[PDB]
């Protein structure tokens, strides 16, 4: 289980290579979910399975 | 992926019984035996 | 010959096979997308509620 900045659900936290803009938060995927987010401590793209 | 978040809802794509390799080996067969 | 030209560059013969292959992924995108609507509830998360 997780939060991150508020931002709460349940997965498989991972390294991940996509690569954000500065700016943003989130990932999402198709279909509305939150598929990959960024630590706000260290900043690294994380997926979310 | 769109099968990701499928899969992430409760939403399962069972695999097809016969792999796309058996197909093959049928679709030989029948082509095979055809001939 | 002719066959294996056609195919080379023709997306539309196989459109019975790629509509089939499309309107389930349609469908299913639109059963995803069924979780994110308020129907009426406060709100479409349903621990948030």
């Amino acid at each position: 289980n997780f939060n991150f900045n508020g931002l709460t659900g349940t997965g498989v936290l991972t390294e991940s290579n996509k690569k954000f803009l500065p700016f943003q938060q989130f990932g999402r995927d198709i279909a509305d979910t939150t598929d990959a987010v960024r630590d706000p401590q260290t900043l690294e793209i994380l997926d979310i399975t | 992926d769109l099968i990701c978040a499928q899969k992430f809802n409760g939403l399962t794509v069972l695999p097809p019984l016969l792999t796309d390799e058996m197909i093959a080996q049928y679709t030989s067969a029948l082509l095979a035996g055809t001939i | 010959g002719k066959i294996q030209d056609s195919l080379s560059s023709t997306a539309s013969a196989l459109g019975k096979l790629q509509d089939v292959v499309n309107q389930n992924a349609q469908a299913l995108n639109t059963l995803v997308k069924q979780l994110s609507s308020n129907f009426g509830a406060i709100s479409s998360v349903l621990n948030d509620i």
